[PDB]
């Protein structure tokens, strides 16, 4: 981090990561912050996740 | 619910899933032991069909369009 | 000018082993005279020449009623509550388990809607006292009512749930 | 610049004098016409459930023990305008003649007059909460009144064609809060003709759906090809 | 003609599709309101509902 | 067209000082920098003030009538604004470091710490005009030692309770004749008192001190002499207390701790109600509404702010925004949200109307550089240092694509194709262009031909044409599709960054580092016609320079240009403070906005006081960082050549002002651009602004309504339109019968269409009367919906805010009466039984 931010963040990245995530279902109302609105109330898994 | 899955044949699972629902007791349908594992499957496929079919009755009026041009040609 | 509640006698020895927390904030925050019949099993309140008298009455009422030493305090001040009784009158199948569903095991079901309304309820053999604000004793005595009369608990707990958050929100 | 002048000339329509047109209520009785007020209330009502899941902090805040009970109530003496803080006005139902509510009386009044034009002021008058605290607690047990005194207010309320989309998710509410004792007794003939009568005010909300239909199918026409 | 026979057509097969959803949505949930569980507090009931939730994994790239 | 004024700030809901509720407690009030936001939190919307300190602001009160606001920055320069009418009523210069000011309960006076003066000042009135010196002083008390760190008024307006750094704190009666009920001082903490409020009736008074420890003071006997009755302590053993408030009528002091953690407690007795953490970073500010159920939190280092009712344990919001770390912006394909990629690795969706973010996405590792909407607001891409771009379903909120190169590189700017098949990006270390396919994977190709790092992407939207350019002075355009690999190279003068796209894809605007905006046409590759911009740009002098700016050579060239989406205009910025559109056919500069006027930041001024600069260096780059209160602040952790890292204390210097992006509006008539304040939104309205076309002398409101009360509702309507006047229009609208909408929708010249439909989408955006707009929507498509299809560009942004109307209130309408019919159906056509 500190390397990064002292080469003033022109750097070369890190080289690649298949990693695993794991996502339950649940509302996307759920999924977003703390405001009166909303945006999607969608469920987050596909029907063909389901 | 494998029926439902498709695009093609889901209006054959859909009216009988239909007199299922109104033929029997819903009651019934609920206690049954394995019936929230199928409808909490299907429900999702039911809602993206009728997000097309419904998308499909709004591009339906380019015809209703046509024929106030139609009839404004004279 | 007086006022006689009649202690019924389930209630009577707790009545006089925490009576010496009783009558100091009838006889000087209020400002009333106070005697026990020993006779009548009564308690009369007295007003002296130096609108309390029903605040003191429903003290002592909700002491005989059924509810605790703290909770009557609470009704004496805290102008905002109420008290609400009711007898089930909606024998084995009808009464003998009603009231065990209003319990529950070990008295969690009355635990939670107390808790969830943010009344608290004195359930008797079929009567029950409900002291609460308005809208608190209007949301336990709608699940009450509904569970005497036939809900799933899932509903119940569910509209428990609800009403507790719809309760404590603004808006 | 920090008032708004007339222009009414000197010498030696006051909307159109200080260039203003507030917006008259509804155009026609035959047109639908929403809510004056935010145009998230719907969904606010609609999804206040998975709104307030999703607002609720990660973990459970650090409470005392010797907190009192009543806390919510004891206040002191800016004046709560909840429905919690609500007292009765001036012989044992959901609901005694002191105790009660203000829109369980209303109701009533209006089941009686048969004119529920104060009950839905007080509807679209009040908060969310307010609204479903109200609407889940209908009486839905021995003879069904409140339940088919409200279907019949919202009822003559769609009739009027104002605030149109709050009476439709009073309806929601409705089927959603206790649509299954509906469902329950079902073909019992008070419910049922009072369903059936929404219905046959409800069934002439179409003219919103292929209207819309139309502007989107022919704008989005317009706009690519 | 074709206009007025397809429209019916399409909103004869969404009818069954609406009728569909509602219905199923409804016995899921009267079956939910017989016996799911009995959380009031609403920390316990969110764990709850995360435990019991659908998982599904899938591999992402860092 | 070119009459925008300053609308909106997106971003950054809390900067520097205190919130502020209403008195009816609907909207609050959040200094950010040196605006004043006020957010509407049940009417959803939100607006900025426009007026603007020279620094950062410090302190915020407005009267419990709402009429008017007084706002101090950090050197006591106050504004008294009114409230209602958005005007600045007057500039008062107090002279040194005000802490805080309040008004009376009883509106009528005001008092202020000034130092270690409590000054109590008498408000001007809102109906009075402006005076020369509105503000008639009281009295300036003077007891304290030290400077005084809190004010509170008592609930009649008669004494005032003010807490000092001096480890005292004093009650001043008001007027001279309760001077003998109010001379006591109240001594005994061991470090700054924080707070001092008295209770509901004000007999107790609680002081509450910065080490921990909140006194109850009673007026008793051990005569009767305000002893000392209860000590309470927080016991917060590193964490101190750095902001306390108190709501005396439901006895609840809300205090916020240096640890992010804020207790809050029901006071005579000292029961802890609830304890819960904002985050790590300090709590700045706490605020309580005026009936005690809201407490608004602000944290300043992160710039958060949370207002959240204690009851219901909920948060109402919980908002965080981005000062100086906003790389990129985007407008939704309708302008309801605004997408905004910033250096902290985030992406963040911001509604517009509502000042709030919905969405923010954490998936980045390393500073985001582009954000792009494609499939029509579905889906979303952006590209960041870490080295990957990825995509975002903005409906299940889900990263469900990254692409990577093979080459570890690190991707800067990238383009989406309209038919979103393909995602291209490019780097600033590679000079390859790399064209990822979008449904699968995997890396479809690497064009190469710049010999410069390829600065800037764009697809043409309409024939799908790559135009890349890059530091090598070259534009290039690429046909990719269809068997062609054509490659197109335009030389231009100097090395370009930001090129730029027509909405017809004819032409392309690209700004090269000389300071100008050439444009070229694509087909026929050879340059239309170019503006000079590098003698109306605004480049400031920064503090630690040694050249002028006039002959500096920082800033005098933009970054960032965009369309218009009628394709006349240029709105362009850089890293100068100036943003400046143009109309591209005559090439003459149509409007520039000064994007800001804060001192705090560094490009602002372009001369500055020769009264700073002494014999050895300026006064502002002398660091007194150690004469501050602890050690957080003292600390200096800032790791020497840092430029554009993260993390603000670790770069030294000023933050300069720049403006990273600019995008115009795809539905009204605005345009967003990302400075470091904020999402600066720029918008017209037409309630202002008398600006008629071709009336003539017999043209008047009075013969406008003459005209529809005689009932000719053509002549009415484009009576109104020639005087181009909202309310006139609005009325005349409204006024037209259901039974010919179609006969007069038919008759509209064609002149008039896009300031109808322009109308009619702004118009019902907000408006009820959903089946008038509507049916006068279905009128226009149906009557004159052939002259919108040949005429696009000119239909662009009033079509789309058509659009924005039908599917995102009268959708959602009919979504719900739908689900409505169904679930009757269902529960009265089948079987309850048991």
């Amino acid at each position: 981090y500190k390397l990064d931010v002292l080469s003033s963040v022109h750097f070369v990245p890190k080289p690649a990561s298949t990693s695993l995530e794991i996502r339950v279902e649940t509302p996307t109302i759920s999924m977003e912050d703390a405001q009166p609105l909303y945006m999607s109330n969608a469920s987050s898994l596909a029907p063909q996740e389901i | 619910r494998d029926w439902n899955t498709n695009a093609k044949t889901h209006t054959i699972a859909q009216r009988t899933i239909r007199c299922i629902l109104m033929h029997h007791n819903i009651a019934k349908l609920s206690e049954i032991p394995g019936m929230v594992k199928i409808v909490d499957a299907i429900i999702p496929y039911t809602q993206r069909h009728f997000t097309r079919v419904d998308n499909l009755v709004e591009q339906s009026y380019i015809l209703d369009y046509a024929l106030v041009e139609m009839d404004k040609l004279f | 000018e007086s006022r006689k509640i009649m202690v019924p006698p389930h209630r009577m020895t707790p009545l006089r082993n925490s009576w010496t927390k009783i009558y100091p904030p009838l006889v000087e925050h209020l400002k009333l005279q106070v005697r026990m019949n020993l006779k009548t099993k009564s308690v009369e309140l007295r007003t002296n020449p130096k609108g309390a008298l029903q605040k003191g009455a429903d003290f002592i009422k909700a002491f005989t009623l059924g509810f605790d030493l703290d909770d009557s305090i609470a009704l004496l001040r805290l102008d905002d509550l109420y008290i609400e009784t009711f007898e089930v009158k909606d024998t084995g199948d009808h009464l003998s388990r009603a009231i065990g569903r209003i319990a529950g095991k070990d008295g969690k079901t009355k635990f939670a809607i107390e808790n969830a309304t943010r009344t608290r309820i004195v359930l008797a053999d079929s009567k029950i006292h409900i002291l609460g604000g308005f809208t608190h004793i209007r949301m336990a005595r709608e699940s009450v009512v509904s569970l005497i009369l036939g809900s799933p608990p899932g509903k119940v707990y569910g509209n428990l749930r609800t009403v507790a958050s719809r309760l404590k929100e603004r808006y | 610049q920090f008032k708004t002048v007339s222009t009414r000339t000197i010498d030696e329509l006051n909307d159109i004098d200080f260039n203003t047109y507030t917006s008259l209520e509804q155009i026609d009785k035959e047109l639908l016409t929403l809510s004056i007020g935010p145009r998230s209330k719907m969904n606010t009502l609609l999804h206040l459930d998975v709104i307030r899941k999703r607002s609720k902090p990660k973990e459970a805040p650090k409470k005392s023990e010797k907190l009192p009970f009543f806390l919510q109530l004891s206040g002191e003496k800016s004046v709560r305008e909840g429905i919690a803080h609500e007292t009765p006005e001036e012989f044992k139902v959901t609901g005694r003649l002191g105790f009660e509510s203000h829109f369980t009386k209303q109701l009533r009044e209006g089941s009686q007059s048969k004119d529920y034009s104060s009950l839905l002021a007080t509807l679209i008058n009040f908060s969310p909460a307010a609204v479903d605290l109200e609407i889940r607690s209908l009486n839905s047990f021995e003879p069904f009144d409140e339940i088919v005194w409200f279907i019949d207010a919202l009822t003559q309320g769609l009739k009027s064609n104002k605030n149109f989309e709050l009476y439709e998710t009073f309806m929601s509410l409705l089927f959603k809060a206790h649509g299954d004792v509906i469902h329950a007794n079902n073909k019992n003939q008070d419910i049922a003709s009072a369903l059936q009568n929404w219905e046959d005010v409800h069934k002439k909300e179409d003219r919103l759906d292929d209207l819309v239909k139309f502007c989107m199918g022919v704008a989005a026409f317009v706009t690519t090809a | 003609r074709v206009k007025t026979e397809l429209r019916s057509a399409l909103k004869s097969t969404e009818d069954d599709l609406g009728f569909n959803v509602q219905g199923l949505k409804f016995v899921k949930q009267q079956w939910n309101l017989r016996h799911n569980y009995e959380f009031v507090d609403e920390y316990d009931q969110q764990e709850k509902e995360s435990n019991s939730a659908r998982k599904r994994v899938f591999g992402t790239v860092i | 067209k070119s009459d925008f004024k300053f609308s909106n700030l997106l971003g950054t809901v809390y900067r520097q000082g205190n919130i502020t509720f209403s008195d009816d407690g609907k909207q609050l009030l959040s200094p950010v920098g040196n605006r004043v936001s006020v957010f509407d939190l049940i009417n959803n919307k939100s607006f900025t003030f426009e007026y603007e300190h020279r620094k950062n602001i410090a302190a915020i009160d407005l009267n419990k009538q709402g009429t008017l606001l007084i706002s101090i920055d950090e050197d006591g320069r106050a504004i008294l604004v009114n409230f209602k009418a958005r005007n600045v009523l007057h500039h008062f210069n107090f002279k040194e470091k005000c802490s805080a000011v309040k008004f009376s309960p009883d509106g009528r006076l005001f008092a202020l710490a000034s130092g270690r003066f409590l000054q109590i000042w008498k408000t001007p009135d809102v109906n009075k005009d402006r005076q020369f010196a509105p503000f008639v002083r009281h009295r300036v008390h003077a007891g304290h030692f030290q400077d005084i760190t809190s004010l509170t008024w008592s609930q009649d307006s008669r004494f005032i309770l003010t807490t000092s750094k001096d480890l005292s704190a004093k009650i001043w009666s008001v007027d001279s004749e309760e001077k003998n009920l109010a001379a006591t001082t109240f001594n005994g903490h061991r470090d700054y008192v924080m707070g001092a409020f008295f209770s509901h009736d004000q007999e107790k008074i609680y002081t509450v001190s910065k080490d921990g420890a909140v006194f109850v003071w009673e007026f008793t006997k051990r005569k009767y002499s305000w002893r000392i009755t209860k000590k309470h302590f927080f016991y917060a053993n590193q964490a101190k207390v750095k902001c306390v408030t108190f709501h005396p009528a439901t006895r609840l002091l809300a205090v916020g701790f240096t640890s992010g953690e804020f207790r809050l407690y029901d006071l005579p007795d000292f029961t802890l109600i609830q304890q819960l953490s904002m985050g790590q970073n300090p709590v700045n500010t706490v605020s309580v509404n005026q009936t005690g159920e809201w407490l608004a939190f602000g944290s300043s280092k992160l710039g958060q702010l949370l207002v959240y009712e204690w009851q219901s344990e909920s948060y109402i919001l919980k908002q965080q925004g981005h000062f100086d770390s906003t790389n990129s912006l985007a407008y939704s394909p309708d302008g309801s949200r605004v997408v905004t990629a910033s250096e902290d690795g985030k992406i963040k969706v911001w509604d517009i109307t509502s000042g709030f973010c919905l969405a923010t996405f954490e998936e980045h590792t390393s500073s985001v550089t582009a954000v792009q909407f494609a499939k029509r607001g579905q889906v979303m891409f952006s590209s960041s240092l870490d080295g990957t771009v990825r995509a975002w379903d903005l409906i299940r909120y889900r990263n469900f694509r990254t692409f990577t190169g093979t080459e570890r590189i690190q991707f800067n700017c990238l383009a989406v194709d309209p038919s979103g098949e393909v995602v291209c990006a490019g780097s600033l270390d590679n000079f390859d262009i790399h064209v990822w396919s979008v449904q699968t994977g995997q890396l479809l190709d690497a064009l190469s031909g710049h010999e410069g790092p390829v600065s800037c992407l764009s697809f043409s939207q309409e024939n799908s044409v790559l135009a890349s350019a890059s530091w090598d002075k070259t534009i290039r355009i690429w046909s990719i599709f269809g068997r062609s690999q054509q490659v197109e190279p335009i030389e231009v003068y100097s090395d370009v960054l930001a090129l730029s796209m027509r909405p017809d894809g004819k032409e392309v605007a690209v700004s090269t580092l000389k300071g100008q905006i050439s444009i070229f046409n694509i087909e026929d590759a050879k340059q239309v016609g170019n503006i000079d911009c590098r003698k109306d740009i605004i480049s400031g002098r920064f503090n630690q320079d040694r050249f002028t700016a006039k002959n500096s050579e920082r800033s005098k060239f933009f970054t960032t240009i965009h369309y218009s989406f009628d394709g006349m205009a240029i709105v362009a910025g850089g890293n100068n403070n100036s943003i400046c559109l143009y109309d591209v056919p005559n090439e003459v500069l149509l409007k520039r906005f000064i994007v800001s006027r804060n001192m705090a930041l560094n490009g602002t001024l372009e001369f500055l006081n020769s009264k700073k600069m002494t014999e050895a260096g300026s006064l502002d780059l002398i660091d007194d960082a150690g004469e501050n209160s602890d050690l957080e602040d003292r600390i200096d952790n800032s790791l020497p050549g840092s430029q554009r890292g993260g993390d603000l204390s670790t770069r030294k210097m000023r933050p300069e002002v720049r403006v990273t992006s600019v995008q115009f509006s795809p539905t009204a008539n605005a345009f967003a651009a990302a400075s470091t304040e904020g999402l600066l939104i720029y918008s017209t309205n037409d309630t202002i602004l008398f600006d008629p076309f071709d009336l003539d002398v017999d043209v008047t409101p009075h013969s406008t309504v003459e005209a529809l009360r005689e009932k000719q509702f053509l002549n009415a309507l484009v009576m109104a339109f020639r005087l181009n006047e909202e309310y006139l229009i609005n009325k005349v609208y409204e006024a037209i019968p259901i039974k010919e909408i179609p006969l007069v929708a038919s008759n509209i010249p064609a002149i008039y269409l896009p300031r109808i439909l322009k109308f009619i989408g702004d118009f019902a955006i907000e408006s009820q009367h959903i089946e008038f707009n509507l049916i006068w929507i279905k009128a226009l498509l149906s009557a004159s919906g052939g002259y919108i299809n040949e005429h696009k560009y000119l239909f662009s942004t009033a079509m789309r805010s058509i659009q924005r109307f039908i599917v995102r209130v009268a959708k959602e309408v009919v979504n719900t009466t739908t689900d409505n019919k169904y679930t009757y159906r269902f529960l009265v056509s089948t079987d309850g039984s048991m």
